[PDB]
DNA sequence: CGCCGCAAACAAGTTGTAGAGCTTATCGGCAAGGAGGAAGGAAACTTTATTGCT
DNA sequence: AGCAATAAAGTTTCCTTCCTCCTTGCCGATAACGAGATCAACTTGTTTGCGGCG
């Protein structure tokens, strides 16, 4: 929890890769009825 | 405000001039407005809406 | 019906009645504005009016 | 693009080019509806692609027009993309269009409104049919941050309620009762303390031990009951 | 004295010729460089003044600048530059919610600052 | 159930148990102060006049 | 936001003279007030000369304002905030007293906080020929180029100058500036 | 209206306002500036951590009180990290230097 | 956080439409030129195989054809983000730094001196940050968690949502279309429209009515972007972060 | 160089005050499927209760 | 009191199972109507920067 300072940097793509967990592919969220993902 | 016609003049818009600029406006009850006006150098110009 | 029912229900002007006292109603009914559509706004409009 | 053949590409594409204006004008009344109706560029992309597919498989011995072979796929594509955006089923909307037609038709028949038994009879299926459909169709999406009316006192993001909340003392006394279970059962037969511990403590398996002893769990049942009778020996609210 | 924390440069040899910069830092370098460090490679200076509203943004920290006015522009011109703020103002601590660099928590703050010195 | 002991115990506590009070808007730092309680039978706060 | 005291004294070099704001009419800020809680820039003396009372710095409380108001000084320098040199902060000496407390400010305080509040609070409230001496006293004109006009009186040949009424003692009673080559009776 | 403890937000878990919905009161920057003027660190620290967001904080403090213990432990606001995540969503390597 | 893969690159707006770009500001090129590239309006030289023509040299698509039939091979000129990408990719910093610092000395007239300084420190920044300018682009995106853009139901089964979702979706649809299209090698004009609509969707996600005019729902009201999570009073700072709702309080 | 025009962008605080919709109009048949669905039931399996023996 | 037996009862599992429904994808048949705008905003406003713009 304890940390010293801030730093800003640029978002390299591979950082997007490392931060990610998986690729999304389609528009939907749910069923209209089963209030489910 | 009514429809119809309207007159006015701004006072030193480009305040470097400190000059008056007269202009006229038209406002139908329904439909497009219209604007006639002058420039710093005494020439007429127009714009719709 | 959609147009009718909306601004009888959607307009700013259409308001609950102020049922506290006789005065409240009669005067709130005699109350005048320049706001809503075809009118003005607080922050833009200034002192002149 | 192109093919293996070249003149069958340039004729292809000339035709493709020539009846882009068709794509336009037939689209140019499929307006006011859902906000992509406002866009119109999606429509054009879609139209071109459906055109290519029709083009690919023009059938010439039929002697139909190729415009007439086209219109099919044109429309189908348009409708497809709208169907893409909506996330509700189809026969739903069949029924909806149908009630629309019927109710207007018959409100003209009568000349006044809202006598639902007429809906029941005319759509002689059942009352619960349309009664449910009314839910199913006529209740649509709303958004979250809209202002709360008489300018911006608060939004809809203030006026929200939840049922699945945290509460601090139920888990607290749950753990108290867990140790009270131990407090009861540590004095009792070797397995039953263990089955009920390791099933209730770390959320493991129950008859996993019924397989270990192999006694039929008659005694298990009995001792489970007795432990209940012993923990009806304490006082605690949260009833 | 808060309107005035900048001065433009006369000479050169340390840094760019006329680049706008802290008077205070100019004093530092010349309190370091124009000393027996060297007679002179570093430079002399005009003295600047700045109205408050753009002085305030025009600052080391980006955060306080980023709080209230034109945060995006700040954010860019920092983030391009690999900048980093050092948690010395108040707001810097209240946002993260650490104790203030002053007052009661002054003492633990200087403690943590000698810790910054002491690892 | 609001037993008499309840109020007795409150009296036990709140002696020497100070509080913070606030008018809005806060112009200068005296817009808030730090007072000491005295219980009263109403719904409305009493306050020393001078402030 | 940033501003605090860092250090006890910065040992820093001199600063600004306070001299009174009497202009137009009578005093409008006692020099006493403008001393109250200052720190001297320097050892300072008295009209009977060579009588130091700070070794470069003291708490300038009403004993001293009185001790001075006995006498007739009209100008003193103070280790101003502006001449405080402390890197990232200031000294208390340059500031001096906390008014609301009534003594030397300890180290550790924020300042411009107080400044901003103190200045913003009232401000709401706050939108809402010839020259003729009245009384006797010596006349003092400084940085003048001038000439006896042909009539025999004085007329200014450098816009610099401005008239004063100095009292018979030597402190100023009044000050009114006089145009270039303006007609004087004295 | 008064309020000790009750409902919260959900997106950011901090309390609400309104007697109708058992509302907590607001504490503005003006009130901060004053507090700064006096210079009381632990106070504002507390009300920013425990009585606003830090959930671990609120929990364990309540625990300590009923135990008679009038002491403190801090954490970090969630809303901060929310800001971080918005930033990185905007396509940025925002991050922090560990001690 | 999740992520999304793109077919092709796009570029950021705060790096561009804001006051001084830092993108073309680097290049020494105007605004309008680079718009009309990335609005897919006019080609531009990459790299003349013939030095007949010039780098950074704008090509209207019609006079492009003159050069096209005249040489064909011996030039490279394109229109879009890939093009600018390869430009940004190609150029070295060091030499430009030295030459600017050198020829600075010649005529340090005012506005010239300003612009020279301007670029020089841009360069120095790109160096010493450790950054790569290439990364102006955007070929891959993050996703944020649902809890920050949620979708929850109401008493009578109705719903309430976050508009962001909508904007994600359009993007996705377009990209998927583009893949489907690309699998067929289709005539290119369709591709062009496809990608302009792509980038338009992108920045409209970021900040709706800034470059082009804003997208709304049926109400005629905007589909609120990211930026206004952070901005004005409404933003986190001034609403939710500094001034705070509180328990153990009353009035 | 010194206009000129254009474009950006801030605009008190904290309470409360009640409630939200929709211009809409959006194939249509076939198939094949794959999920689900209900049935009533079989069946480990589990659980109770009533008499036997240490 | 501890220990088991027989009988009865309710099961959960659970698994199929065949009815039925339901939803994902495709392709089709007469012929031609028009390049949108569509219902809005009322011009806050002073200061400041930069691109032209001479
Ligand atoms: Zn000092």
């Amino acid at each position: 929890e304890e940390f010293d300072a801030i730093k800003i940097a640029l978002a390299s793509p591979d950082m997007i890769r490392s931060w990610s967990f998986g690729e999304v592919k389609k528009p939907e969220t749910i069923n209209y009825r089963t209030f489910k993902p | 405000r009514s429809p119809g016609v309207f007159f006015d003049s701004d006072k030193g818009k480009t305040h470097s001039s400190g000059k008056v600029l007269y202009n006229a406006r038209i406002i139908p009850y329904r439909g497009s407005w219209l604007d006639f006006e002058f420039d710093p150098k005494d020439n007429l110009f127009v714009r719709i809406d | 019906s959609a147009a009718v029912k909306e601004f009888f229900g959607s307009s700013q002007l259409s308001q609950f009645m102020d049922q506290n006292n006789p005065l409240s109603e009669i005067t709130h009914k005699r109350r005048i504005s320049a706001l809503g559509p075809g009118g003005l706004t607080r922050e833009r409009a200034g002192f002149e009016v | 693009n192109s093919l293996y053949t070249a003149e069958g590409v340039m004729d292809k594409h000339s035709l493709w080019q020539r009846y882009v204006p068709l794509v336009r004008h037939e689209a140019l009344r499929l307006q006011v509806r859902l906000p992509a109706s406002v866009e119109l560029d999606d429509l054009l992309q879609a139209g071109g692609i459906g055109l290519l597919n029709a083009v690919e498989r023009y059938d010439a011995l039929q002697g139909t027009a190729f415009t007439t072979y086209a219109v099919q796929r044109i429309r189908g594509a348009m409708l497809d993309e709208l169907r893409s955006r909506d996330w509700v089923p189809r026969s739903v909307r069949r029924n909806a269009r149908e009630v629309a037609q019927a109710i207007g038709q018959l409100e003209q028949e009568l000349g006044r409104n809202a006598t639902e038994t007429e809906v029941a009879e005319r759509l002689g299926i059942d009352i619960a049919d349309y009664r449910q459909m009314l839910l199913d169709t006529n209740n649509s999406q709303l958004f979250s941050y809209d202002e709360w009316r008489e300018e911006h006192g608060d939004s809809i993001e203030l006026v929200t309620d939840d049922h699945q909340r945290e509460n601090p003392l139920q888990q607290l006394l749950d753990s108290n009762l867990r140790q009270r279970v131990m407090e009861a059962i540590e004095t009792l037969p070797e397995r039953e303390k263990l089955v009920l511990t390791l099933y209730y403590q770390e959320e493991l398996n129950l008859k996993e031990i019924g397989a270990v002893l192999e006694v039929g769990e008659s005694r298990v049942s009995q001792l489970h009951s007795q432990a209940i009778k012993r923990l009806r020996t304490k006082l605690g609210k949260l009833l | 004295r808060q309107m005035l924390r900048k001065a433009t440069i006369v000479n050169a040899g340390s840094s760019d010729f006329l680049e706008g910069e802290q008077v205070e830092y100019s004093r530092v370098k010349i309190a370091n460089r124009e000393l027996e460090a060297n007679g002179k490679v570093g430079a002399t200076y005009s003295r600047d003044l700045l109205g408050i509203t753009k002085a305030s943004l025009a600052t080391e920290s980006f955060i306080s600048a980023a709080s209230f006015q034109e945060t995006t522009r700040v954010l860019t011109e920092a983030a391009v530059a690999g900048k980093r703020d050092e948690l010395r103002g108040l707001k810097e601590n209240v946002i993260v919610g650490r104790l203030i660099p002053a007052g009661t928590g002054y003492a633990y703050h200087q403690d943590r600052m000698r810790r910054r010195a002491a690892g | 159930r609001e037993e008499a002991v309840v109020w007795d115990i409150l009296d036990e506590v709140i002696r020497e148990h100070p509080v913070l009070l606030n008018r809005a808007p806060t112009l200068h730092r005296l817009g808030i102060q730090a007072f000491e309680p005295v219980l009263i039978e109403g719904k409305a706060i009493q306050l020393h006049p001078l402030v | 936001q940033d501003l605090v005291v860092t250090e006890d004294d910065c040992g820093t070099h001199e600063g600004i003279m306070m001299t009174p704001v009497i202009e137009g009419g009578d005093v409008k800020e006692p020099l006493r007030d403008r001393v109250l809680g200052r720190v001297t820039a320097e050892d300072v003396l008295k009209p009977g000369t060579a009588d130091i009372l700070v070794p470069r710095n003291t708490l300038l409380h009403e004993q001293w304002c009185d001790l001075l108001e006995e006498n007739s000084v009209d100008a003193v320098k103070v280790r101003s905030v502006v001449s405080c040199d402390t890197d990232f902060g200031v000294c208390a000496h340059c500031y001096g007293r906390d008014l609301a407390r009534g003594h030397i400010i300890n180290k550790g305080e924020a300042i411009g906080v107080i400044a901003a509040q103190s200045i913003g609070e009232p401000g709401t409230q706050l939108t809402m020929s010839s020259i003729q001496v009245k009384n006797k006293g010596s006349i003092k004109l400084s940085n003048v180029k001038s000439v006896v006009n042909s009539s025999g009186k004085l007329v200014i040949t450098s816009r610099n100058t401005e008239l004063k009424l100095i009292d018979e003692f030597g402190r100023t009673k009044e000050s009114y500036k006089v145009p270039y080559g303006a007609v004087l009776a004295k | 209206h008064a309020r000790s403890t009750g409902s919260y937000s959900l997106v950011t878990q901090q309390p609400l306002g309104g007697k109708a919905q058992f509302g907590g009161q607001r504490f503005g920057e003006m009130e901060v500036w004053a507090l700064e003027a006096y210079g009381a660190a632990y106070t504002l620290q507390e009300m920013l951590t425990v009585k606003s967001d830090d959930v671990n904080g609120r929990t364990k403090m309540y625990k300590n009180i009923v135990d008679g213990n009038h002491q403190m432990e801090p954490g970090m606001p969630e809303s901060f990290n929310v800001l971080l995540k918005e930033i990185r969503s905007l396509g940025i390597n925002i991050e922090l230097e560990d001690e | 956080m999740g992520h999304i893969e793109l077919a092709s690159p796009t570029a950021h707006i705060w790096f561009l439409k804001s006051l001084p770009s830092r993108i073309g500001l680097l290049l020494d090129m105007p605004l309008r030129d680079i718009e009309r590239v990335l609005y897919f309006e006019s080609y531009v030289v990459i790299e003349g195989g013939m030095t007949n023509l010039e780098r950074q040299q704008i090509l209207t698509e019609e006079q492009y054809l003159d050069a096209l039939e005249e040489f064909g091979d011996e030039f490279d000129a394109k229109m879009g983000a890939e093009a600018i990408q390869a430009l940004l990719k190609s150029m070295d910093l060091e030499q430009e730094c030295e030459q600017l610092r050198e020829e600075l000395n010649e005529t340090n007239s005012e506005t010239k001196r300003k612009k020279l300084t301007k670029r020089i420190k841009l360069l120095e920044a790109f160096v010493q940050s450790g950054n790569k300018p290439e990364w102006m682009i955007l070929t891959v995106l993050p996703v944020l968690p649902p809890d920050l853009r949620p979708l929850v139901p109401l008493d009578g089964g109705r719903f309430a949502t976050s508009d962001l979702n909508d904007l994600y979706r359009r993007v996705i649809n377009r990209n998927n279309r583009l893949k489907r299209l690309l699998d067929l090698a289709a005539p290119d004009i369709i591709v062009r429209n496809e990608k302009r609509m792509l980038q338009e969707a992108v920045d409209a996600l970021l900040d709706n009515g800034r470059r082009g005019r804003a997208i709304t729902g049926s109400n005629k009201r905007p589909l609120k972007s990211l930026a206004d999570m952070i901005k004005g009073k409404q933003g986190r700072f001034r609403q939710n972060l500094l001034g705070k709702r509180v328990d153990y309080s009353g009035r």
